[PDB]
């Protein structure tokens, strides 16, 4: 019969590890590096676009950012078709909590329901699994701002700053070395596109190969803002760092 | 609208006695104000020394003691050709009576 | 050889290597053996002990009043199968108030083993059974083989060095044909037919399964202290 | 009997790479070529005709294809894959959003939709990945003209100008150097034709060239008069004669 | 649906992907749990070779299964939530169905179940995480301390460890836990608990986690330096 | 190499089990050729009759599909009579649904659609056959559709299929050539069937009897088969010229 | 079931709930606590179709001591209250629909606010200062309209609620047998012994 | 390669072997054959008798199916049993719905339609059968042969199994030498011939003959099975011609 | 790989014979039927001295009449204990009685070949199933993965078991009281064992149609162990 065909994406190396999970992790480590940074004041998103063309449409693009609630972020690395997939998922999981309790999700919950689906392909159902990891961005009433990745295993952990994708052994090595937690927003900014300019494979960094965002309190009293950086606002603070 | 059920009439009796027990019953078969059968029986041999009757609408009847005949039939297939005894057979017949509790058979039943 | 792995697939010579191994249980099985007159038909098993604390399996299963078989190779097989028979015995009564021809029992087991041997992940039965029945064209036997194929006979054997028995009864075929009225004539006939495959062992009280069947005798099963007549 | 491919035909090898999404790829490679691009008052999307024979009529074989009044389709790979995907993207336009919103769906929602379809394929049981990458040019009230490449993988990308299949690494060069932010529909048309030319090695005519555009709405292809805010289907194939005449003047 | 028997015999009698789940329990980080006179206690060891972890947030290594018990893992993290989840729900429908919490016992038998049920099911792995489970039955104070592991297999323990280098530290509990006398409090449970995890761990910095359990739901986390005083405390009694 | 035992890209990015039925579309060592009238289309087919035992009558590769539709197939006989099944199953449903009868072209692309799932689903195997669709059409005029396992479809002017086909296009080709036109400009279709027969033999360099050919016509509102009789006395008016 | 009442007070939210459980011409007991404990500070008091109450509150008791297990917090008595709501609201189009009404009452620890919410078996909520369900609301709003004020102590509220009780011993036809009153407040949960 | 061990795969020459494997099974059966005749057809098949135990007369291999329609087969005989129980269903259904019999070319095909449908997937192995099945309808008589391919068309005689050369020599004999139509009673005796000729093929064991037929003046159009002195009458003849 | 239900030539089921292979592994169990009672007994074989030794469970209660005691992978037995008491307790509901041995391991049994591709693989576990009825007496039963079910005298499985078997060859007999059948099973589990014998790392348990099944305390145990030092010390 079909046996014959079978790939087994769901069984255990005799070493105790699962060969999808290591094979789509591998895939992962070639995609734009995408960095996240938590302050006390807010949290930077920003990635690295995917050696990008001059006739690409800049502006009305999003390859790497995307938009959960208003409350929640998550910066992608590996396969976008993939992450639109769970994307759409944790946006519907998020509505769902809200209509249910009249309050928006927990930002933990919402990663861990996420980070379950993922699981649940390394487990059963014969499927490959998803080829991506995701930064979560978000802010709720009781813990604040949070960091948080999952990969295609299904696990999930926080953090204070995080990379994933491509060279996570040299941005994190970096970020340690200069991440502080009184640490503000605007510091952060740098220190994220500071990271990028070190660790991308290319000649150097430019607006048009980056995708960034913040997520603040800084609209007006106790009620937060996500900004989504238009090409030029990054054009901007790129020379505002003097990085161009 | 369409009536599952009528009345067959006839009726049964059984008295036990300290070494045997007797189960009777007339043999006419009614529906309404007409006889159907003068010699119709509804007393039955079923095997292991149990003597069955489902006395009131027939059609039911039969096919309980149809139904009882075949458990005791697949009680020996299943336990070693082993005798039901009449506590068991009572038992057994309870969860046939229960099985259709919300679309009963019409009948009084005695063994 | 490289086509055995499923009974889904043919060989180069068109053989379904699959079925060719459950019909190998068969011979490993301990022999049986069956023959019938015109009048009575008989079951004869050799029992197989574990050792000397265990009992000797049983060999004989009776389907209704007036059929049962014997078997040879994987017991539950047999029990899945016998099973089966019953259920369509007893569907023939309840609804037809009719006895089930031993005939149709034969077709139903052929087609019932057929369809392990044609679709993906199942398995061929591994046990051969014979089947004997008294009914309304008379006294029958019937050899089945989990291949489907299921055979009308006046005697044979299967199991374990079965061959022996199966030349004897060739040979005696005129003589036990006959044997027409007479219970225990038969049922010696059948004992000397199975004795033929006995090798460094012979027939105890607690090692030899008879069952008759027949015109006026209910399909009935002898054990222990009721086959010592007949050693 | 029934689908008993419950498990992906699409995995992760060692290095990472998802085998039959590259080799997809490389069957749009060896598609004929076909390119879009965007004027500041329209899209252009172009391909070759290239036929089977010259008993074949080319005209029953559509390349490109409209989705919605206002969205068209052009490919590069296995046209079979192409014309499924047409009908599927056709109706998911309808099932998942005119029939809830009483209109159709922007460009970018609708190659999102088309992208899913892709993306599934690549990952669900017992499926091969589509074979071919589509170029989607439309219009729609709050986002204007746009145009995106889907590929094999299910991913999407917006670009002012492109290429893909046979000979899209020449075309892309070629785009660049003659693309800006204020050609005209025109003008688009113009590069189009050109570009399409490198590619083509026999006859270059309005017959070997399939050829349409998002530009302005047509009261003259709607089918009827009398309400004013129904103006008319964006897309246009431009006819054999239509091509022909930008031909002579090239 | 997927259907695959994955789990499966050898020919030497062996389920092999049983087996490489046990490997998978074997790279995970350690854990172990010792228990006292009056109480147990979960120790865990967390690797540092991350740091910029957010520890506020990051799913503890311990988690509460009812108010009155406990779930501890090493292994397949995101293996351990769908485990740990299940039994979550099993011990609320417990005391909604029989008006009573579970025992240790009971919730482990069912943790246990699942894991094996994993074990001959097609279409899945078997659970690539082996659990110790602790608390005290309700209206009872005798500790109670079970382990699972990927076979289904359950059993009881006087003091246990699970994990990378489960070996040497269950060498050391094996010479240094008398059955005579179970640590006869709190303090002195946490620190032979501790001391085991020193035997494998590193600086007991950001490595060693503690919880402490006791009878009527009486369940906390110790803190740094709570912890910080016992790793202080032993290694200047060792200078001998 | 199991990426060549099911309907999965090979590393070129090609299919295999799809190419293979191909080859066994010519399995059958047939050729058909189809051509349009003004009123109508033709389609001939060699019919092989190689044993004595056959019935020559049931031996046929032309089907009708509908009232309006015919189909000639090259390929395996069951697929043939497995794709004839479907096709006129699905022309039934289409008219019982839209009130109308099934275009040629249409039920081709359901066809060609049907052949598709079987080049991207693995359990499904292509079926070894090209299907030729022919037609009348009320909206078209005479229609030539043909589909193969790839899940390809395109209309016609004329076209051919089977081991020499490529002689039997070619001979067609330098006929319109000449001829200047889309069609065989010809009154009755029995002209038509006769240019048909005149050409597939100077194309295959054979001569036929009236049971070496299978004929079949589609004028308005009716397709149908020829009889040998009909045949004989198509090929005796040849003869006669 | 009958008689439950709920006045939110300045510091916190009282229910009172009657005693009495009938069928037939029978009382079969007269010390029925008719609510339960869904959270720590909050508490939830039921009424109607015999049954389906207890098994309804009970239904939901598990699902929130379930949430508060797994994230290791305590729901707020507005998520509660429209997660109750939603349970109901669903069940209304069920084949066989609970037909139980219920009030809400907690004291929300972020805000530090008492909350009472008063939700019938259609999944109809709202918040209110006081709540009544059946025709115990007939008597004791008109009463309340009049006595109540925001800024009352609990043992005003307490006050507020034996007039309440009196109006509804003399007027109400059927005996209750008296109430189980109830304070949810900052501290959580106790009950009122003597009343 | 590896093309041969999974059933619907194509090989490069555009076979499936499985189905190719399955006609070999076909070929290592008993010989069968059919004959259509001028009202009728004539069905009858080899039965090599094993042992002396086989019970003669009564283990029947030709089956009918509805009231008019006659079937036998070589190969492996529970797949045909099992083709013939799925031609039964198809006849029964058909009969439900339009009132009349099954006609033969109708039927041809549902047989026709479900082995072909065994070829169609690698879960399902190839019927190891050629049938060779027939019968009278409203349009006459007619006779098939399908193999495990599917393939089936209508025969004037036909035969399969061991035997299958000698037979269809032996067949088209009859046909060259009879082309205004052989009768029902002469196809009977014909069949017992043929198939005591191609008994050579098989011949270290020693076999029992069988024969049916339809026609519609001798069996009224239904089927019937051949006993008593009809049947010895047949394999008298085909005594005398054998010596 | 190949299918989980496939033959071998040989005409046996691989999957079987494999999880025989898995049952050799397992530790030993012993069962031994007199017409006093049958006794089971078991290793209980704890693989580290932490481990609290009266936790491992290896015979258990399937009704006041049966008992059944287990060897190899004891994990998968649970869900067949499941079924052995729902099938004993469902047997009496319907008809007011108790279950014969030889049905319930029957039913017991039918689980057994019920995999494929029902569960993905045969179980890796055999049982000693031994009971009391009114129509055969005391029994004891050997159940298999094969779904094959002997009678037996005495069976030992597991490990130990093929020196043990041989050891009840000669010393059953059809007149053993039950205090002799008790000793008898501590004296061939202590020869075949690895660690050295006590109440500790092995039990007992017997079925008397009188007082029904019981598992024997610790310190019950103890005793017969001292009293059967003391008997072959003495000869």
């Amino acid at each position: 019969g079909s046996r014959r065909y079978d790939s087994r994406t769901t069984i255990f190396s005799p070493e105790g590890r699962l060969y999808q999970v290591e094979y789509a992790l591998e895939s992962i480590s070639h995609a734009g590096t995408a960095i996240g940074i938590m302050a006390s004041d807010g949290i930077v998103l920003a990635a690295e676009r995917k050696v990008t063309s001059t006739l690409l449409e800049q502006d009305t693009s999003t390859e790497k950012l995307y938009k959960l609630n208003d409350k929640i972020a998550v910066a992608v690395a590996g396969l976008t078709a993939d992450a639109e997939i769970l994307i759409n998922t944790a946006r519907i999981h998020a509505q769902n909590y809200l209509k249910t309790y009249n309050e928006d999700i927990p930002v933990e919950i919402l990663v861990r329901r996420l980070s379950d689906i993922k699981q649940g392909y390394t487990q059963h159902g014969g499927l490959r699994p998803f080829g991506v990891s995701f930064i979560y961005a978000g802010y709720d009433d009781r813990y604040g701002y949070q960091l948080y990745t999952s990969n295609p295993s299904g696990n999930y952990t926080g953090w204070k700053a995080i990379s994933v994708g491509a060279n996570t052994s040299a941005a994190q090595t970096l970020l340690q070395m200069d991440y502080k937690d009184d640490m503000k927003v605007d510091d952060a900014i740098e220190l994220a596109l500071k990271t990028l300019s070190k660790t991308t494979d290319s000649s150097a960094l430019t607006y048009d190969r980056l995708e960034f965002a913040t997520i603040r309190k800084g609209a007006n009293d106790g009620e937060v803002y996500q900004k989504i950086f238009k090409p030029q606002e990054i054009k901007d603070i790129l020379v505002k760092t003097g990085i161009t | 609208q369409f009536n599952p059920y009528g009345d067959n009439g006839g009726t049964i009796l059984g008295i036990a006695g300290e070494d045997f027990a007797v189960l009777a019953g007339d043999t006419r078969n009614i529906t309404d104000y007409s006889i159907n059968s003068r010699y119709e029986p509804k007393v039955f041999d079923c095997g292991d020394n149990i003597v069955m009757s489902a006395n009131g609408f027939a059609a039911d009847g039969d096919a309980l003691v149809k139904r009882f005949k075949n458990s005791v039939k697949w009680y020996h297939f299943d336990h070693n050709d082993k005798k039901l005894s009449i506590n068991s057979a009572a038992r057994n017949i309870q969860h046939l009576l229960y099985g259709k509790r919300f679309f009963p058979y019409y009948v009084h039943t005695i063994i | 050889n490289n086509y055995d792995g499923d009974t889904v697939t043919f060989s180069p010579t068109g053989r379904l290597f699959q079925v060719e191994y459950a019909l190998e249980a068969i011979k490993q099985g301990s022999v049986t053996v069956g023959l019938r007159s015109n009048t009575h038909a008989v079951l004869v098993a050799l029992k197989r002990n574990a050792d000397e604390l265990s009992s000797y399996q049983k060999k004989i299963i009776k389907c209704d009043e007036h059929m049962g078989l014997s078997l040879a190779g994987l017991a539950p097989d047999a029990r899945v199968l016998s099973n089966y028979l019953r259920q369509q015995c007893n569907y023939s009564s309840l609804v037809f108030n009719r006895k089930l021809a031993v005939e149709r029992a034969g077709h139903l087991l052929c087609d019932k083993a057929q369809k392990n041997t044609q679709s993906y992940g199942g398995r061929p039965y591994g046990v051969g059974l014979l089947i004997i029945g008294y009914d309304k064209s008379g006294a029958h036997l019937l050899e089945f083989q989990p291949s489907g194929n299921v055979t009308e006979l006046y005697g044979t054997a299967i199991g374990a060095r079965s061959q022996g028995a199966k030349t004897y009864l060739e040979r005696t075929l005129d003589t036990f044909i006959k044997i027409d009225g007479n219970p225990d004539e038969l049922i010696k006939a059948g004992v000397e037919a199975i004795s033929q495959s006995l090798r460094d062992e012979s027939l105890t009280v607690d090692n030899l399964s008879i069952a008759i069947v027949g015109k006026d005798t209910p399909f009935t099963i002898y054990d222990g202290e009721a086959v010592a007549k007949y050693i | 009997m029934t689908d008993r491919y419950s498990f992906s035909l699409t995995t992760f090898s060692p290095s990472g790479k998802l085998g039959q999404i590259d080799y997809a790829l490389t069957a749009v490679k060896q598609g004929v070529t076909s390119l879009g691009i965007k004027a500041t008052n329209g899209v252009v999307i172009a391909t070759e005709k290239k036929s089977s024979s010259p008993l074949a009529m080319s005209e029953t074989l559509s390349k490109v294809s409209l989705l919605t009044p206002d969205i068209g389709a052009v490919y590069s790979g296995m046209g079979p894959d192409y014309r499924v995907l047409v009908d599927k993207s056709r109706k998911v336009a309808h099932t998942s959003y005119k029939r809830i919103y009483g209109e159709y769906p922007p460009t970018k929602l609708l190659v999102s939709e088309v992208a899913k379809i892709m993306q599934e394929a690549t990952q669900s049981g017992g499926v091969r990945p589509f074979g071919v990458s589509l170029l989607i040019a439309g219009h729609d009230e709050f986002n204007g003209f746009s145009l995106y490449q889907v590929d094999p993988s299910g991913s999407y990308f917006p670009w002012k100008a492109t290429a893909i299949g046979k000979g899209s690494v020449a075309a892309k060069t070629f785009l660049e150097k003659r693309w800006n932010d204020e050609l005209e529909l025109e003008d688009a048309i113009h590069i189009a034709l050109l570009t399409l030319k490198e590619s083509v090695e026999g006859e270059f005519n309005g017959d070997t060239i399939e050829l349409a555009i998002i530009g302005d709405e047509n009261p003259d292809l709607l089918g009827y008069t009398g309400i004013p805010t129904d103006k008319g289907p964006r897309f246009r194939k431009l006819t054999s004669q239509e091509i022909n005449d930008r031909l002579e003047a090239l | 649906g997927y259907d695959r028997a994955l789990s499966i015999f050898s020919p030497d009698g062996h389920i092999f992907q049983v087996e490489y789940a046990l490997e998978a329990v074997k790279r995970g980080t350690c854990a172990v749990g010792v228990k006292g006179k009056n109480c147990v206690v979960l120790g865990c060891e967390r690797r540092s070779t991350l740091k910029l972890q957010d520890t506020r947030i990051t799913p503890s290594k311990v988690s509460k299964i009812d108010s009155h018990v406990v779930l501890s893992f090493s292994g397949l993290n995101a293996d351990s939530r769908i485990l740990i989840e299940k039994a979550r729900v099993e011990a609320q429908s417990h005391r909604l169905t029989l008006e009573d919490p579970v025992t240790v016992e009971y919730l482990t038998r069912y943790v246990a179940g699942v894991q094996q049920r994993y074990t001959q099911s097609g279409g899945v792995r078997p659970f690539g995480v082996s659990t110790l489970i602790a608390g005290f039955d309700p209206r009872d104070d005798e500790p109670k301390l079970y382990q699972t592991e990927p076979s289904g297999i359950y059993s009881s323990w006087s003091a246990q460890t699970i994990g990378r280098n489960s070996k040497t530290v269950r060498e050391f509990l094996e010479k240094n836990y008398d059955r005579k006398e179970p640590p006869a409090t709190v303090e002195e449970c946490v620190k032979l608990t501790v001391r085991s995890l020193l035997e494998v761990v590193q600086t007991g910095a950001k490595n060693i986690e503690i919880t402490v359990v006791k009878p009527d739901s009486d369940i906390v986390a110790l803190s740094s330096e709570e912890i910080n005083q016992y790793v202080t405390q032993i290694e200047q009694e060792k200078q001998e | 190499g199991y990426d060549r035992h099911i309907t999965i890209f090979s590393p070129e990015g090609r299919l295999y089990q799809v190419e293979y039925a191909f080859k066994a579309t010519n399995q059958t060592n047939i050729n058909s050729l189809a051509v349009r009238g003004k009123d109508c289309t033709v389609v001939i087919s060699q019919k092989k009759v190689p044993d004595k035992l056959l019935d020559p009558t049931t031996v046929s590769y032309i089907f009708c599909i509908s009232r309006t539709i015919g189909m000639v197939v090259n390929g395996p006989i069951p697929d043939a009579r497995n794709a004839a099944l479907r096709a006129k199953a699905e022309a039934a449903e289409f008219r019982y649904k839209y009130g109308y009868d099934m275009p040629c072209d249409v039920l081709a692309k359901r066809m060609a659609n049907l052949s598709q799932i079987y080049t991207q689903r693995a359990y499904m195997r292509p079926l070894g056959v090209i299907l030729t669709f022919v037609s009348v059409d009320e909206e078209l005029g005479p229609s030539i559709y043909k589909t193969d396992p790839a899940g390809y479809y395109v209309g016609y002017k004329a076209t051919a299929t089977g081991p020499k086909q490529q002689e039997i296009t070619t001979n067609l080709e330098n006929h319109f050539k000449k001829s200047k036109i889309d069609h065989i400009n010809e009154e009755s279709w029995e002209k038509v069937v006769e240019f048909a027969i005149t050409h597939m033999i100077d194309a295959l360099g054979t001569e036929f009897s009236k049971n070496d050919l299978e004929v079949g016509v589609a004028t308005k509102d009716k397709f149908f088969t020829l009889s040998a009789e009909n045949i004989e006395e198509r090929l005796v008016a040849i003869a006669e010229q | 079931m009958d008689i439950i009442l709920g006045i939110r007070v300045q510091d916190s939210v009282i229910l009172a709930s009657s005693k009495a459980v009938t069928r037939g011409i029978s009382v079969l007991k007269d010390s029925d606590d008719k609510t339960r404990q869904l959270s720590p500070h909050t508490l939830m008091s039921f009424a109607g179709e015999a049954g389906d109450t207890v098994q309804f509150a009970e239904y939901i008791q598990a699902n929130i001591q379930l949430y508060s297990i797994r994230e290791d917090y305590e729901l707020s008595p507005q998520a509660v209250s429209s997660f109750v709501r939603q349970e109901l609201a669903k069940s209304i189009r069920s084949r066989r629909p609970y037909q139980v009404n219920v009030l809400i009452g907690g004291y929300d620890k972020k805000k530090n606010k008492p909350e009472l919410y008063q939700i019938d078996y259609l999944g109809t909520k709202v918040e209110l200062p006081y709540g009544a369900h059946g025709y115990s609301g007939f008597y004791t709003f008109s009463l309340l309209d009049h006595h109540y004020r925001p800024d009352m102590t609990t043992e005003e509220g307490l006050d507020l609620l034996k007039l309440c009780v009196q109006e509804l011993e003399k007027r109400m036809p059927m005996d209750f047998k008296g109430v189980i009153v109830k304070i949810v407040d900052k501290d959580g949960i106790r009950q009122v012994d003597d009343f | 390669t590896g093309y041969d061990l999974s059933n619907s795969v194509f090989s490069p020459d555009g076979r499936n072997f499985q189905v190719e494997y399955a006609v070999k099974a076909v070929e290592n059966g008993t010989t069968s054959i059919g004959i259509k005749c001028n009202d009728g057809v004539v069905f009858a098949v080899e039965k090599l008798i094993t042992s002396k135990l086989l019970v003669p007369q009564k283990n029947v291999k030709i089956q009918v199916v509805d009231r008019h329609i006659g079937c036998v087969y070589s190969g492996l005989i529970p797949d045909g049993r099992h083709l013939v129980n799925r031609g039964r269903e198809e006849a029964a259904s058909f009969k439900k719905l339009y009132k009349t019999p099954i006609p033969i070319p109708a039927f041809a095909d549902r047989l026709g339609q479900y082995v072909q449908a065994h070829t169609l997937y690698n879960s399902v192995r190839p019927f190891g059968v050629s049938t060779i099945f027939g019968g009278v309808d409203k349009n006459g008589a007619h006779l098939y042969m399908l193999e495990p391919s599917g393939s089936y068309w209508g025969y004037k005689g036909a035969a399969t199994g061991k035997g299958r050369q000698s037979a269809k020599a032996e067949l088209e004999k009859l046909v060259d030498h009879h082309p205004e139509g052989l009768s029902a009673r002469e196809a009977v005796k014909q069949a017992a011939k043929i198939i005591y000729l191609a008994h050579e093929d098989n011949k270290e064991k020693d076999f029992e003959l069988e024969i049916s037929w339809c026609s519609l003046s001798e069996t009224n159009g239904l089927h019937k099975f051949v006993k008593g002195d009809l049947l010895q009458e047949a394999i008298d003849f085909a005594q005398k011609e054998i010596n | 790989d190949r299918g989980v239900s496939t033959f071998s030539p040989e005409g046996r089921l691989f999957q079987v014979e494999y999880s025989l292979e898995a049952i050799k592994l397992g530790s030993t169990a012993i069962g031994i039927a007199t017409k006093e009672g049958v006794v089971l007994g078991v290793e209980k074989r704890a693989t580290s001295p932490l481990l609290e030794s009266d936790s491992i469970e290896k015979i258990v209660e399937i009704d006041r009449h049966i008992g059944c005691a287990m060897s190899g992978l004891t994990a998968d037995a649970r869900s067949m204990i499941e079924h052995a008491r729902t099938a004993a307790v469902t047997h009496n509901l319907y008809y007011d009685e108790d279950i014969n041995v030889e049905s319930l391991t029957q039913s017991v049994c039918d689980l057994a070949l019920r995999f494929g591709e029902l569960m993905s693989r045969p179980f890796g576990v055999a049982l000693l199933i031994a009971g009391h009825d009114a129509d055969d007496g005391y029994q004891l039963f050997h159940a298999e993965p094969s779904g094959t079910f002997y009678r037996y005298n005495a069976k030992a499985i597991g490990s130990g078991s093929e020196g043990a078997q041989a050891e009840l060859l000669n010393e059953w007999h059809s007149s053993l009281t039950l205090k002799e059948a008790e000793l008898l099973v501590l004296k061939i589990l202590k020869q075949v064992m690895e660690e050295k014998l006590d109440e500790n790392n092995a039990q007992l348990s017997c079925i008397t149609k009188q007082d029904g099944f019981k598992i024997y305390d610790n310190e019950k145990t103890a005793e017969l162990i001292k009293e059967l030092k003391e008997k072959e010390a003495a000869e």
